[PDB]
């Protein structure tokens, strides 16, 4: 028989999605775009391309809520605050964005590709500039849209 | 089905069902794009069992000899 | 000289069966299929990779009509997925 | 709770399927 | 056995239930569908059905192992332009035909619900080779008004053999016009008066 | 490979006709396995460049199968163009932000 | 805490079918290496963009024929005036142009393009002339 | 006796489990199959599928007591090359088919154990010959590459004959190009012009 | 003038079995044995001792395929070894 | 040389039945409706849309009288609204 369900439920979505926002990653849901947002204290050390070892568990249900989606392109991309030159900035973003989208496709995606960037605070969604990865500034984003 | 989001409000053709407040999981029509990608079917991949046979063998309509459905 | 396509190509380019066909459920994916005369005739918009087909065409929006022999599945590109689609008949 | 905005009546096949029509010959009408 | 004719009671129930609904669900769109399926003011200028053209592009044919044949664009006339009195509508190309059926345990009610979705998506099956059929058909006509305009087909040439008062003494027509196709709408193979579809 | 790479040599790269680029720079892991103007439409995209196509696509679909992890941009639209060998072409015009399929003449 | 990947190669067997799945699709790239050859872009042969302000206009065309008609229309559509040097052969080369928003000196880019060598296009933008020639 | 057909109730249910642990346990490796036997990227510059070339290197032939025949290499073109649509994969070749048999004492029971693994490595033996095939089809197209490079044999010889506007006026088909191979794949025994694998 | 070989130890120098064959089972070594008409094929590495074939070739990596008549055991050398292999049919 | 009408249109376009007929009740509208040998004819003042008719006059009064194949649904114009009329036979 043709399946019912594609490895995935709606209430489990909505659960992950909540859970998500009580943890602080805010997930927003426009159309079929979806937006995850991670503070990058919620994940890496400070001013660094290296993850702590308790954020893959962030990590789990970041990769276990995107099994659940139908999806082409994942594209996952970082910007921080300001630390010593947007050269050395957009270095630390494009190395922060990469192992994090190295680490989700060694986690379960069924994407087809993962795009993958950093810049150099050059989209900051706030004017207050506190500091370094404490800033709300300071942040992956993984946005895709849910196919069909 | 579409649990916990509301209850399904349509059920749109060429997708999945339409919950009440967004689209779900769970697929409306037989042509919905599931993930078929293990068939189970007798000399699938070459051609059908050619029908008319009565046998030992199965043939397919390839003229292959299905050995491991005979 | 070989013969041009089929001309029927025409017609399930569009979503209208060929006269005198038998109709095939196809699950797993947005085509359409029938069988004129041991031959099956599949309105898709994917790719159709396995099985092989004789003959094809292409609407202005992307839409595809395969002429092809009948095979119980059809493996199919979706959108770099390999994707299968299962047919009754 | 989680929405996405319109949230319209139930519809049913039928106008799907015309719906899906009536676009590809509105496009076809148009480019003509 | 049973269960076999308790799907067999609930298809042809469920295929009629489902015309029903699709009935009326037409009706409520009816004069929407007139603004879709406008074959009225796509007519000619003699009230001649306009024909049907089928495009094809980008056409394989694999003939044998030895040999191929690509074409890049194939038009085909089919049901050519003739003299129509009254312009089609949708209803002869999409609405469903409604009898209603009068004739009628565990297992009886679990195959008579698969046999009522048998019905309702053969009714859709049915109902979208219908929505096909006008699709290819208004399609086609809309396929001539590109090529008239883009020149790859011939317009129809009418010819009126116009007659004064005609007949015996038992019976006049006054004004007696004779009016007949003599060239059909036809593609011209002599490509060098074709047109391009550029604009801005 | 081996007695095709010796018995011609490889005369040239297609990174002449490929150069990289500040915003191609972005890196994709990709597995693939479409046509190729899908693909190379989503590597413009998210390149923002211009996608565009040169020559008509033939009647058989140009089929690639891209399965890669975190290389760049620059190197997926080259192997893109080797893995249509003699069907089509990548050319990428950095100057402007333009991405080029370009089909082949048979 | 972390975890192996899913489909991992964690098993002895998988793990040979993997290591020559790279083997077979770098040698794979390594052949497409040796075959596959360039024309260089100071050699491409083809049309570059000739950067006036009427090409740069934003156009829309459904078409398949015979070149000239569409060039000529190009260069009414861009206000240009059309030569012709060279002689039409007998079948007539043939071109397939399918956008509906692309600008217009692109459109003579890949009619340039899907002529090849049987034809091809030069513009002249200071005179305002493009020109088809033949061979 | 009745052993006999226990055994032969345990024969198809082995081979059917066999079936399917291989048929998800090659969907495991679907993409890892693909990289392995590229077909698509082997194919010939028009859509040609290469010709599967058999080597047989050092052979003897004892026709009598009187006579043997060596050769030393033998190079065989089977199954010619054509005109490919849509390349194979692996699926077509690899893929065992699975139906699920709803046909059903002690001796009943070790007698069914070894119908189970008699099924088991006869599906074994199945899946091998699958294998077999994949490998002598797929290693022929890289033989062909090799003596393509080597001048063993001939590339296959296109003719694109090229048609304009094309048919009556009721079908046109607008870029009409028939495509033919004329000179097959093909071993020359000139050998002169033959190269040789030196590398480095 | 003799024949050349058989061709078909080529496709039995390969893992593929002759076009209308038997599959022979065989026991105590690396080989694999068809009968397609009162000859038998062995696809191995070993060498063949005792019982004599009519026919060879050998492959690229040493894999050798041998026709002979139909012999119920079969004699090797592995690595120096004798060796005994055992067919049924 | 077409014929010119039928002749008997002039007693359809009165109330008279043809000569040799059957009745056919007519159902929501103001038309009658004969079946002469296997075609009817229809008096009415409403414009008949769908089905398509053969013949046609008109009176003096804006009667209309066509000829036309037997369908058992004549869809007319009653003063712009689209109506559906029944005939039985």
């Amino acid at each position: 028989l043709p399946c019912r369900v594609d490895g995935a439920c709606d209430a489990t979505i909505i659960k992950m999605m909540t859970d998500l926002n009580k943890k602080g990653i805010k997930v927003a849901s426009v159309g079929q775009n979806y937006l995850i947002s991670i503070p990058a204290s919620a994940l890496f050390a400070d001013q660094s391309p290296r993850l702590n070892w308790a954020s893959y568990s962030l990590l789990n249900e970041i990769a276990a809520f995107l099994k659940q989606f139908r999806k082409i392109a994942i594209t996952v991309t970082s910007y921080s605050s300001k630390y010593v030159s947007v050269k050395r900035e957009r270095a630390l973003t494009l190395a922060r964005s990469r192992v994090v989208s190295e680490y989700l496709w060694s986690q379960g995606v069924d994407s087809r590709i993962i795009f993958t960037q950093g810049l150099g605070s050059d989209k900051p969604i706030t004017s207050y500039t506190l500091g370094g990865d404490r800033s709300p500034n300071a942040r992956v984003e993984i946005t895709f849209r849910r196919a069909v | 089905a579409a649990a916990a989001a509301a209850a399904a409000a349509a059920a749109a053709a060429a997708a999945a069902a339409a919950a009440a407040a967004a689209a779900a999981a769970a697929a409306a029509a037989a042509a919905a794009a599931a993930a078929a990608a293990a068939a189970a079917a007798a000399a699938a991949a070459a051609a059908a069992a050619a029908a008319a046979a009565a046998a030992a063998a199965a043939a397919a309509a390839a003229a292959a000899a299905a050995a491991a459905a005979a | 000289i070989p013969p041009s396509a089929n001309d029927l190509l025409l017609h399930v380019l569009e979503g209208v069966p060929p006269p005198g066909s038998r109709r095939l459920v196809v699950s797993g994916g947005d085509a359409r299929a029938w069988l004129s005369n041991e031959k099956m005739y599949v309105r898709t918009n994917l790719t159709i990779l396995s099985p092989g087909w004789l003959a094809s065409m292409t609407s202005a929006d992307g839409t595809h009509a395969y002429e092809m022999q009948k095979s119980p599945v059809l493996l199919v590109s979706w959108h770099g997925k390999v994707m299968q689609l299962k047919v009754e008949g | 709770k989680f929405k996405k905005p319109p949230i319209n009546n139930p519809s049913d096949d039928a106008t799907i399927k015309l719906a899906e029509a009536a676009v590809s010959v509105s496009d076809s009408m148009l480019e003509m | 056995a049973l269960k076999e004719t308790a799907l067999s009671v609930g298809a042809q129930a469920g295929l009629a239930w489902r015309a029903k609904i699709i009935d009326e669900q037409l009706n409520k769109q009816a004069r929407n569908l007139d603004a879709i399926y406008d074959f009225n003011s796509l007519v000619l200028e003699h009230n001649i059905l306009p024909p049907v053209l089928l495009e094809g592009r980008n056409t394989l044919n694999l003939a044998d192992a030895q040999s191929i044949r690509i074409s890049d664009r194939t038009y085909k006339v089919a049901k050519q332009a003739h003299f129509i009195t009254t312009p089609p509508t949708w209803r002869q190309y999409l609405w469903m035909d409604y009898v209603k059926p009068e004739a009628p345990k565990e297992i009886w009610c679990i195959y008579t619900e698969r046999g009522w979705k048998n019905g309702i998506d053969q009714a859709n099956t049915i109902l979208e080779e219908n929505i096909a059929r006008i699709k290819e058909d208004f399609g086609g006509m809309i396929l001539y008004r590109k090529l008239l305009a883009m020149n790859m087909v011939s317009p129809p040439y009418v010819s009126h053999t116009d007659l004064g008062v005609t007949g015996d003494g038992s019976e006049i027509h006054i004004d007696d016009r004779v009016l007949r196709i003599t060239a059909l709408p036809e593609l011209n193979v002599n490509s060098a008066e074709w047109r391009a579809a550029v604009a801005k | 490979a081996k007695v095709e790479k010796v018995i011609t040599p490889p005369s040239k790269d297609n990174t002449l006709t490929i150069p990289n680029a500040y915003n191609l720079q972005a890196r994709a892991s990709v597995d693939w396995s479409g046509p190729i103007e899908e693909l190379t439409a989503r590597i413009a995209k998210a390149a923002h460049f211009r996608f565009r196509v040169l020559g008509k696509s033939p009647s058989v679909p140009v089929l690639i199968s891209i399965s890669t992890k975190d290389e760049s941009l620059a190197e997926i639209l080259r192997d893109i163009d080797y893995q249509a060998g003699k069907k089509a072409s990548i050319h990428v015009y950095p100057n402007s932000q333009v991405v080029e399929l370009r089909y082949a003449k048979i | 805490f972390k975890k192996p990947p899913i489909n991992n190669p964690s098993d002895d067997a998988t793990i040979k079918l993997a290591e020559a799945a790279v083997s077979v699709s770098d040698s794979m790239l390594e052949m497409a290496k040796v075959e596959k050859v360039i024309t260089p872009p100071s050699k491409d042969n083809t049309l570059t963009i000739p950067n006036a302000y009427n090409l740069q206009a934003r156009a829309s065309v459904d078409w398949s024929g015979p070149i000239e008609e569409l060039t000529a229309r190009i260069a009414k559509a861009a206000h240009f005036r059309f030569r012709v040097l060279g002689k039409s052969p007998s079948v007539p080369v043939l071109i397939s142009i399918s956008t509906k928003d692309e600008s217009l000196a692109e459109i003579l880019r890949d009619i340039d393009y899907q002529a090849g060598k049987k034809a091809s296009i030069h513009v002249y933008p200071n005179s305002q002339v493009v020109e088809l020639r033949y061979a």
